[PDB]
């Protein structure tokens, strides 16, 4: 129903029910990998470093919420990468244009974990999981609520490995003499000694619901902790055995919800959060390791690759309000505001504080047809410490900053036939500046030039098929994507010219034509076959250089960005195996990566350059259910056939890895 | 915690890398200071190094109840300051000695039993771009040693750190061990300018690259050459400004080091380049007899870090580092040519060798080329290469894994990079 409604809006928008998958070892990331147009490249290995891509946007450009609370001011300890697929009801992604609800300032889209809000009057759900590498993964989720009013729920996780697996690569050689050397030609398979890591999150929420000034009433503590091992750099020929990273999140928050607050059809939220952060990044070992785990001694030397027991505590605060109404089903009203404030600061302090405000309407005459319209407005605040001296180290002053605008956009959709429909949309979205970028360099005049926000021109079209025939159940999809980006903040060049530039600047434009292909057919209820294929080109837009030359690069692939891939699944399904109400499933998986180069495409003759190879693995699983859904064992085989992968350049990931899972689930 | 001076060899025939046990630099001028060397330069079969004064660390300052401590005022009181320059609590900062310079001599590549010469004449002998050590003690053909300073410790917060002795040269002659009587300011030639680089060119003849207004720490406005001769009026040292060059406005930035070659320089030039024009960056070749500049090869790129020469078994060739710089991100590309006086080159249509930026980049004779890199960046390992039987580049197969630096150089077979670390005695 709800995934339902998401799936046929006007907007470009793809929601996935998770809790057809409560049963397999998968986070939240891995349940997202199978949105088209979404890539996912993480580094290796549990809790490692991972990298969220939405038709190319990336990082600061796609934005994440939890039940509409944004997420971009939570630590590392409560992430994507680290949380069970169990933890969420159902999955959002909109691409591109966002609807009216959410107040971010995304150039490439949202994504919006929903939690289960319908729960019984008691329930309880728990699960542990065993692997290959020693990985050890639990979780429990229990609550009630009482007749008079009064409910609660706690949830709590664990995920703990060891990413001792395989690796081929050269390693350096301690010589008896007191040297030691690297050699290229000669590779080795040795396994991962130092990549330990391990995370643990409690979350706990009271509150008062069905009452006649408040529909729903909430207060909510989290905790969440994080250890990890950092094994090598960015390149895996370097290479540590010492250095480690620590860190510590601490969030409050308050909800507030009724329907019919003083009008009919008037429907009122609100919410508020604070998060506290810590982190702790040790690095102090006086040795130099290698591949096969030895070590060597440095000679004095502090720090394998800089000295540092650097700790560091920030926090921040956010709060949102939404009220939404409606005069019968052909008019709709939304209206929503975000303020969100962040202290970098571990007498003047980095401050940063962002307002947003949306409006939309939506026209539903019939059934055939709706449209909708929506205005936005941003406002950023930005203040910081800036220096006005020879050297700019001694005299402080207070410099603030203020950046406006206005986006705009609208969604349509017509219904051809009694399946067949279409879909257009358009938004103009931005990217406010940071306060690091525009007091970076800490200078009095060079503070005062400013930089603009990144805009972008976001385009979709969809067209859907969807029929039911006999037994046999069809669903096509197809969609063209633009997008036109410009005033990207880019570094900028070091030069000694008699004028001073700052580090930062409005530099860089990317236009982005692109085109997926969705399908998904099913029989009865024991056959389900799916797909996806997405193929984008992504282009540098830049005609001249920084210093007014012809630039190479313009009209080229922007490197290090897949753009080709594909994934698909078959399923099977046995009910009634042994008894009524039990079930087996047997699902098949795969993926596609299409190779990519890390450098530009145009520069440089290819036998001397960097590429990612072309990848494609499979996965296996396996699932025993009984008394609907009261006990599950789970087993599942990834990388079955034992390749390969490389999310990033020279970063290989694990081979074939054994999982085993047991659950149970209680309620009433 | 002490401070120390940190070394690694990286012995070019056999391929092996090195690290020295940690030199003690807490006092190494005898005033409770700790040093960084600045510039290894070989010279009659001995090295010579500026040691860099750094102030007083929390050691330092906490010594036998202050004794190192002229100046209490200036003492860190409490822990703050920018990533790239963040202090700690009770350190001293910068030096409070900023009206002398000193010379270490040693006698081979095992830096031992240092022989130290101070001068009052100059300030510490050192160029400065934020966090960048720039050589300025060099050597002329007949062995010779110049020492230049710019007096950087001029733009300094306190008055109290601040010098008052013009940028200036003064020289060791060949076989001795103590400063003569040479001296030149050249702030009295160059009309009150400073430099922030300087190389040598041929026989005693330097180039330097002047500033167009007032020394800073940012490198603003160093968009002028000049050619300094060291016996030139009567042994007073003359300075001429380089002509051909692009006008100063129309200048981003020049090469980090020139290549020198039959008795002339040649130099990267990057242009900024008039709405309408197709100026790109070249290499000009610099006479210092003339003190003229002419243009020769352009090269396609947004940067240019290396010029150089590679031989192997009868085949020879120019080597030019470029650098491209796009969507955020920067590689570099070796590129081979036949002359550096006429043509282009570019890595456009899928030419050049293709590597990850470097932090410096060092030509061994006409035998090797070096890529200098720590644990840090794209790709945290030392590269080196050469040229194969046939005529192509090639990388050689071994190897490193160095420490970060801030100073290198070449001695005998051994490159010699060094920095100041923290450490325990």
């Amino acid at each position: 129903s709800a995934v339902s409604r998401v799936n046929k809006s006007a907007f470009n928008a793809v929601a996935i029910d998770a809790k057809g998958l409560h049963n397999s070892t998968q986070n939240l990331s891995d349940a997202l990998a199978k949105v088209p147009g979404l890539k996912l490249r993480e580094a290796g290995g549990v809790g490692s470093d991972m990298i969220l891509s939405l038709d190319g946007f990336s990082g600061k450009h796609v934005k994440l919420f939890i039940d509409g609370v944004p997420q971009e001011g939570v630590g590392s300890s409560f992430g994507l990468n680290n949380i069970p697929i169990n933890f969420a009801d159902r999955i959002e992604v909109y691409r591109g244009v966002v609807p009216v609800g959410f107040g971010t300032d995304a150039l490439g889209g949202v994504i919006n974990i929903v939690t289960n809000k319908n729960r019984k009057n008691w329930f309880l759900d728990a699960s542990y999981s065993y692997g290959s590498f020693n990985t050890h993964k639990s979780y429990v989720n229990f609550g009630q609520t009482f007749k008079n009013g009064l409910t609660y729920e706690i949830n709590a996780f664990q995920n703990y490995s060891d990413n001792s697996y395989y690796v081929d690569t050269p390693v350096e050689e301690f010589y008896e003499g007191g040297g030691s050397a690297i050699n290229t030609d000669k590779v080795e398979h040795v396994k991962r000694f130092h990549d330990n890591y391990h995370n643990e999150a409690v979350v706990g929420k009271v509150g008062l619901v069905d009452k006649k000034w408040a529909d729903r009433l909430m207060i909510g503590l989290t905790y969440s902790r994080m250890y990890k091992e950092i094994q090598t750099g960015v390149v895996q020929k370097v290479v540590f055995g010492e250095k480690y990273r620590k860190g510590n999140s601490l969030m409050p928050s308050l909800e507030y919800r009724k329907r019919n607050l003083f009008v009919r059809n008037l429907d009122v939220a609100f919410t508020a959060n604070y998060n506290r952060n810590f982190t702790n990044n040790v690095d102090t070992a006086t040795y130099r390791f290698n591949w096969l785990g030895e070590k060597t001694s440095l000679k004095g030397r502090k720090g394998e690759q800089s000295y540092q027991d650097m700790k560091s505590d920030n926090d921040n605060w956010n709060a949102t309000f939404t009220a939404n109404y409606h005069i019968g089903t052909a008019h709709t009203f939304v209206l929503n505001h975000v303020l969100n404030t962040f202290h970098r600061e571990n007498a003047i302090a980095k401050v940063t504080r962002k307002n947003i405000t949306g409006f939309s309407y939506r026209l539903m005459p019939s059934e055939h047809w709706n449209l909708s319209v929506f205005g936005k407005y941003y406002n950023q605040y930005n203040a910081g410490p800036v220096s006005a001296s020879t050297s700019g180290t001694s005299n402080y002053v207070r410099l603030t900053n203020n950046v406006s605008s206005v986006g705009y956009g609208a969604a349509g959709t017509y219904f051809i036939l009694s399946g067949l429909q279409a879909k257009l949309s358009y938004e103009k979205a931005y990217r406010l500046p940071t306060n690091e970028e525009l007091f970076g360099d800490e200078d009095l005049e060079l503070g005062k030039i400013g930089l603009n926000p990144e805009k972008s021109d976001n385009l979709n079209f969809n067209l859907s098929y969807n029929r039911q025939l006999g037994k046999h159940g069809l669903y096509v999809e197809t969609g063209l994507i633009y997008r036109n980006t410009s005033d990207y903040i880019y570094r900028s060049i070091e030069t000694t010219s008699n004028r001073s530039y700052g580090s930062y600047s409005n530099y860089g434009s990317v236009e982005t034509k692109g085109y997926h292909i969705s399908a998904r057919y099913n029989y009865s209820c024991w056959v389900s076959i799916g797909g996806n294929f997405t193929q984008m080109d992504v282009r540098d837009n830049v005609e001249k250089t920084q210093t007014g030359q012809e630039s190479l690069t313009y009209g080229a692939r922007m490197p290090n960005l897949p753009y080709r891939f594909a994934n698909s699944d078959i399923s099977f399904f046995w009910r009634n195996l042994w008894k009524k109400g039990n079930t087996l499933t047997v699902t098949y998986d795969n993926m596609y990566v299409h190779g990519f180069p890390l450098y530009s495409e145009a520069l440089g003759a290819v036998e001397t350059k960097d590429i990612v190879p072309t990848q494609f693995s499979h996965n296996l699983g396996i699932t025993y259910s009984l008394k609907n859904g009261r006990y599950n064992v789970s087993f599942e085989c990834k990388n079955f056939t034992d390749e390969k992968l490389y999310d990033n350049f020279s970063l290989q990931k694990a081979g074939r890895a054994f999982y085993g899972k047991v659950r149970v689930y209680f309620g009433g | 915690v002490q401070k120390g001076i940190a070394i690694t060899y990286l012995h070019v025939t056999d391929q092996i890398m090195k690290n020295r046990d940690v030199i003690r630099g807490e006092n190494f001028l005898g005033n409770g200071e700790y040093v960084t060397f600045a510039g290894i330069l070989e010279a009659n079969n001995k090295i010579y190094t500026a040691p860099i004064p750094m102030g007083l660390s929390v050691y330092g300052s906490a010594f036998e109840d202050g004794k190192w401590v002229k100046y209490p005022e200036l003492v860190k009181t409490e822990d703050g300051g920018s990533n790239s320059s963040s202090y700690e609590k009770g350190e001293l900062q910068w030096t409070q000695y900023p009206n002398e310079a000193w010379v270490a001599i040693y006698n081979d590549e095992n830096f031992n039993n240092p022989t130290l010469i101070r001068t009052d004449k100059i300030s510490y002998a050192c160029g400065r771009m934020r966090s960048q050590y720039y050589q300025t003690i060099w050597a002329a053909d007949n062995g010779d040693v110049y020492v230049f300073s710019p007096s950087y410790a001029k733009i300094m917060d306190a008055d109290v750190q601040k010098t008052n002795l013009p940028a200036g040269v003064v020289r060791i002659k060949a076989g001795a061990t103590d400063f003569d009587s040479y001296y030149c300011n050249l702030e009295e030639l160059s009309g009150g300018k400073s430099f922030l680089r300087c190389w040598h060119i041929t026989g005693d003849y330097f180039l330097l690259q002047m500033y167009t207004g007032e020394i800073n720490s940012r490198g603003t406005g160093a968009t002028r050459m000049a050619v300094f001769k060291a016996t030139g009026n009567g042994d007073k040292g003359e300075l001429y400004y380089v002509d051909g060059l692009p006008e100063p406005d129309r200048i981003s930035s020049f090469s980090g080091t020139p290549f020198c070659e039959n008795g002339v320089a040649y130099v990267g030039v990057i242009p900024i380049t008039a709405d309408g024009e197709t100026n790109h960056p070249a290499i000009y070749k610099i006479d210092p007899v003339t003190h003229t500049a002419t243009k020769g090869l352009t090269v396609n790129a947004t940067g240019i870090t290396a010029i150089g020469r590679l031989a192997k078994d009868s085949h020879s060739t120019y080597v030019v580092s470029a650098t491209v710089t796009s969507a955020n991100s920067t590689a570099n590309y070796l590129l081979a040519t036949s002359t550096l006086e006429s043509g282009s080159v570019t890595p456009g249509n899928n030419n050049g060798f293709e590597t990850a930026t470097g932090t410096a980049w060092i030509f061994y004779k006409d035998q090797y080329l070096y890529r200098l890199q720590y644990n840090q960046g794209n790709e945290g390992v030392t590269t080196a290469y050469e040229l194969n039987t046939n005529g192509g580049i090639a990388k050689r197969s071994n190897e490193y894994t160095i420490t970060r630096f801030t100073t290198y150089g070449i001695f005998g077979e051994n490159i010699i990079s060094s920095s100041a670390v923290d450490a325990t005695f």
